[PDB]
RNA sequence: CUUACCUGGCCUUGACAUACUAGAAACUUUUCAGAGAUGGAUUGGUGCCUUCGGGAACCUAGAUACAGGUGCUGCAUGGCUGUCGUCAGCUCGUGUCGUGAGAUGUUGGGUUAAGUCCCGCAACGAGCGCAACCCUUUUCCUUACUUGCCAGCAUUUCGGAUGGGAACUUUAAGGAUACUGCCAGUGACAAACUGGAGGAAGGCGGGGACGACGUCAAGUCAUCAUGGCCCUUACGGCCAGGGCUACACACGUGCUACAAUGGUCGGUACAAAGGGUUGCUACACAGCGAUGUGAUGCUAAUCUCAAAAAGCCGAUCGUAGUCCGGAUUGGAGUCUGCAACUCGACUCCAUGAAGUCGGAAUCGCUAGUAAUCGCGGAUCAGAAUGCCGCGGUGAAUACGUUCCCG
């Protein structure tokens, strides 16, 4: 701004899991106002990971998000807590875009499983930011 | 194109001229400003001087041009290149 | 910058329209054109009658023209022949029987159009513009207005380079919509061209709004 | 506008009004299905033989005060300049500045 | 089974309300039953008028004009009702249509 | 028995609450028949789920105007108001949940000289 | 046509006004020549008042003062408009200081979106600006109950369809409410500032309109008016055809795409606002279709434009210049119009271009906003991807003022 401090815009929990994390992920996935398509994409991944390996859908996503979470900006600075999740979600969306499968939901679930086990363009990018942090 | 239920459009003054020539057999060109008139089968074998804005271009009516407007054979713009 | 018309901005707030009739879209245009012709004809004919406001109404298949004037006798005529002639002319123009009514203005110096006409007449008669402006302002302020602004633009005095001169006394709160602001414009035709005259007069704040005005 | 253009417009309206009835009659005869084909053809020929200024498509709306051929606003019969002037003076009933 | 239908059209809602109140009061005084007035939806027409004489497309005035409508129903009309309604004055700016 | 009116984005919902087993009808249709997407169905069921009384009441709902999201919001608002009418003691819980507030957000008008409410035509200083 | 431009054909007190002198009602039919403007033959009518000796329009003939000019000057002007900029500033009177131009007040400390407000002070007092008054939206109440509505009752062809009801939605006039009002903490012991309850809404709730003193010889003599200059068998007026639509090129503003968060097919939901009698059209028939014919209601909360579209469910396509894209061209048509060659819109069959997300650089946007989806209108016989409006779905990010600009 300049003089004011803008209050953060609070988003409602998702109406199915009451999870603001999943709601924010849906918002990151969604394009040009098509909320239902993003809901389908995210929920397909959440249901498919449950079938492939039995964990709680919320807990598995939280653990992977924490794994992909960075902790350094860039002149070094630490990332504030909000930007950690904000940058992890973008990386997980961008990287999951480029894997090849029939539906976007299946690609997203596939890279969720992959990043849970330490392979994914997301955590390559995280280690690249780590390298650049070690540079200075 | 003009609706088929209305038939082709020909100006009366031009049509009378071509009809008179065909009833007779005069070979002198018919001078007209009616670029919008449709070429009819009766027109075949006649010379029509169609106005193009500044001059009257002579057109000799052949069978292949029946169904064209008279103005398609008298271009109105001049262009040779840049 | 440019300023909004003081009457037009208040046409629905504290000011009433000068025309009061209803017409469907088929005759709206004809009615409006005949109204404009009537206004032009009256403005030309009563040039020396000190006429400011003309109100046109079409009650029922007829017409009623109310003329606000400071010269009721000259408008009326010697024996009333002039208002009968005016009724004939207006009926001929409007295509329907018309009734003329007269509203006598008892305070001419608080009417914006009359002051502008007076100033323009002085300018055409070659009175010095600053003297005319200050005389008009002082006369209105003595008459009792709470504010007046007078502006003249053009080749003032015959100068080759045109300019604008204004003079104001009192209060003229142009941005208050509920203020009572009378506004007028007039042209003075001199040997050197056109001089424009603009007059604003402020007569207090109207309270209660259009409900008070009884629209 | 110029006086010549205004008079041209007036003459065109006069011609349209003069030929209004016969044009409608010929068009009805053309649209007739019970009429003979020769009758409809003759009606078409007469319609094409009518003067050009009898056709209403050659009329152009002009401002009722100045004659301007652009910005007409059918409802008021005035072009935009005179419409703005008259509305802001307050001689047009019911019209006010719009805000919402 | 005589029912009087009155429709009021105007460009000024205060004028139309005053006229409707007058009609209702007269009909009630003449000892007749009255239903209304019923406010019908208003018509709003908007216009965009360029303010500059030559070239400023973003400089326009936006005007509007409103048509207000009111409906009044008179049932069980007494003898004096019709005569009183016809004797009622016609105020300028309000169009009154009566149907039997 | 009790009545409520809900409004959201030009959508208005009339809600008639009674005591029943859990029947729910919107415009002579089932909830699943009327709403296609899950979140619309869940928003409607939010108040009774919060109150734990999903099987205590019977709902007769009509709605008009707006879209699917606006109609779902209006139905939720109407159900909240009907519950308030049935019992005034439930108001603190519903207000804490946020169901009592009427969302006054509305489409902003297009403005002269702009492509939209705020979007401006592209500018070229060069 | 518009039309102001070009080619050619025509008129000369003129297409239009006032002043004068004479004769004719005005008008109307049939044609002929001509591209038309025009010109010539040819019918009927010859009308309205009347002190009635003539007059009212209206037309024709003569005459001259004149008309006419989108011809020039926006650097002679009025009026109107843009811009800095919705920037917070701009002024005045009495008193003091200075030989004087000038100064003071208006500066000094906090605060605010604001010269907004509160404190100090050789200053004491005012105006235009800011804010508010005006419109629209969010909650509620009163009046009003049709052409709109249907909670309870009854009958039903299950269609508010019908008795019926005035509850609710809505329609639209008038009111109520919000005022730091209450609590807590700070500020300076002020102006202010932060947090909490209640309330639909809390500190300016959102949006519109409103644009100070001035600046740029800014824009407009082609809306109009107007000083001056210029043309007058022509720089005026009438007509037909052509042009404003040209095309080695360069730039600005847009639309449509490059696809799978998608294309196509089948089924099935949910709006707002506006238009309609020279008009919009239920329904039926014909056509693949644009449309045509018959017919019905509507001067409209009554009938109609009208199908909302994205959405949801199912199938298929499987990353290919493709079942992406829809340029261009060939062949058939429809409608408006006196007339679609130059140069219209739309329909059907066939064709199937560039295009694989776009360098330097640069633009918009802080919330129902951006993004995306459809709907209407003004102009208008026909002719929007533009302009002005309407609703549907509905985000991301603001640590901060170090530098870029103002
Ligand atoms: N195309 C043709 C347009 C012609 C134009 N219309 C002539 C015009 O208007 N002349 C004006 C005029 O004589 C007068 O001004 C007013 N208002 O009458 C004068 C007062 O100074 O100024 C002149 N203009 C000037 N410009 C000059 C400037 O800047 N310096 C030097 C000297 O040449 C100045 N005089």
């Amino acid at each position: 701004p300049r003089r004011r401090v803008v209050a953060a815009r609070e988003i409602l929990p998702d109406p199915k899991f009451s999870s603001q994390t999943i709601a924010k992920f849906m918002n990151h996935v969604m394009q040009d106002g098509k909320k239902s398509i993003a809901e389908s994409i995210v929920y397909g991944a959440l249901e498919r990971v449950q079938e492939k390996n039995k964990v709680d859908p919320v807990e598995f996503f939280e653990t992977t998000l924490e794994k992909v979470r960075p902790m350094v900006e860039v002149v070094p600075m630490e990332v504030r807590p909000s930007r950690r999740t904000a940058l992890a979600m973008r990386w997980l969306v961008d990287a999951a875009a480029k894997r090849s499968e029939k539906t976007m939901a299946l690609r997203l679930a596939g890279e969720l499983l992959d990043a849970a086990e330490g392979k994914g363009a997301a955590i390559k990018k995280r280690e690249d930011v780590h390298r650049m942090a070690e540079a200075n | 194109p003009r609706s088929l239920k209305k038939g082709p459009f020909v100006d009366a003054h031009l049509f009378a001229k071509v009809e008179a020539a065909v009833a007779s057999n005069s070979r002198k060109p018919i001078k007209t400003w009616s670029r919008r008139s449709m070429i009819l089968p009766d027109f075949v074998g006649l010379t029509i001087s169609v106005h193009n804005g500044r001059n009257h271009v002579p057109v000799i009516v052949t069978e292949h041009m029946v169904g064209h407007k008279l103005g398609e054979f008298a271009p109105t713009r001049t262009y040779r290149g840049h | 910058g440019q300023k909004v018309h003081p009457i037009g901005i208040r046409l629905g707030v504290v000011k009433r329209h000068n025309a009061n009739w209803y017409a469907n879209p088929k005759q709206y245009a004809e009615y409006l054109l005949k109204d404009l012709q009537v206004r032009e004809f009256l403005t030309k004919k009563l040039k020396n009658a000190m006429v400011s406001n003309i109100l046109i109404e079409r009650p029922s298949g007829a017409a009623k023209v109310t003329i606000s004037t400071a010269r009721p006798g000259i408008v009326i005529g010697k024996k009333g022949e002039d208002i009968e002639k005016l009724q004939r002319e207006l009926t001929n123009i409007m295509g329907v029987p018309a009734q003329v009514s007269i509203n006598e203005i008892d305070r001419p110096d608080l009417d914006a159009r009359l002051v502008a006409e007076a100033i323009a007449s002085q300018l055409e008669k070659r009175v010095m513009f600053r003297r005319a402006m200050k005389r008009a302002v002082q006369n209105t302020m003595r008459a009792g207005a709470k504010g007046i602004k007078v502006e003249v633009s053009g080749r003032l005095g015959g100068a080759e380079i045109a300019r604008t001169e204004w003079y104001r006394e009192g209060r003229v709160p142009l941005h208050t919509l509920r203020a009572d602001i009378d506004y007028a414009t007039m042209r003075a035709e001199t040997t050197y061209g056109t001089i424009g005259v603009k007059v604003w007069i402020f007569r207090g704040e109207i309270l209660g709004g259009m409900k008070q005005v009884m629209n | 506008a110029k006086k010549g253009m205004i008079n041209r417009e007036l003459k065109r309206e006069k011609t349209v009004a003069k030929y209004a009835a016969k044009r409608a009659e010929l068009k009805a005869t053309i649209a007739n299905v019970n009429a003979s084909d020769e009758e409809r053809f003759e009606a078409m020929l007469k319609l094409q033989a009518l003067p050009r200024n009898a056709s209403p498509v050659r009329l152009r709306n002009r401002c009722g005060l100045t004659g301007r051929p652009h910005g007409y606003f059918r409802k008021f019969g005035l072009s935009r300049n005179k419409l703005r002037d008259t509305v802001m003076q307050g001689d047009v009933p019911g019209v006010v500045k719009a805000s919402w | 089974n005589q029912r009087i239908r009155i429709r009021l059209k105007s460009f000024d809602h205060r004028l139309i309300d005053q006229s409707a109140q007058e009609i209702v009061e007269t009909a009630k005084r003449t000892g007749a039953q009255v239903c209304g007035p019923i406010p019908m939806p208003t018509r709003i027409e908007r216009f965009n008028v360029l303010t500059s004489p030559h070239v400023n497309k973003d400089a326009r005035d936006q005007y509007e004009i409103r048509t207000y409508k009111r409906l009044i129903d008179i049932v069980q009309p007494t003898d004096k009702t019709v005569d009183a309604l016809m004797k009622l004055d016609l105020a300028a700016g309000v169009d009154v249509q009566i149907a039997l | 028995t009790n009545y409520g009116t809900g409004r959201r984005k030009t959508a208005t919902a009339r809600v008639f609450l009674s005591a029943g087993t859990g029947k729910l009808v919107i415009n002579n249709r089932t909830l699943e028949q009327y709403f296609g997407r899950e979140t619309a169905r869940m928003v409607v069921r939010q108040p009774l789920e919060l109150l734990e009384a999903t099987e205590k009441y019977d709902l007769y709902i009509t709605v008009k105007g707006g879209g699917i999201g606006g109609q779902a919001g209006a139905i939720r608002h109407g159900i909240t108001r009907a519950l308030i009418a049935a019992d005034e003691t439930l108001k603190p819980v519903l207000r804490q949940a946020g169901f009592v507030t009427r969302d006054a957000r509305e489409v902003e008008r297009k403005k002269l000289g702009l492509r939209k409410a705020r979007k401006r035509p592209q500018f070229s200083k060069r």
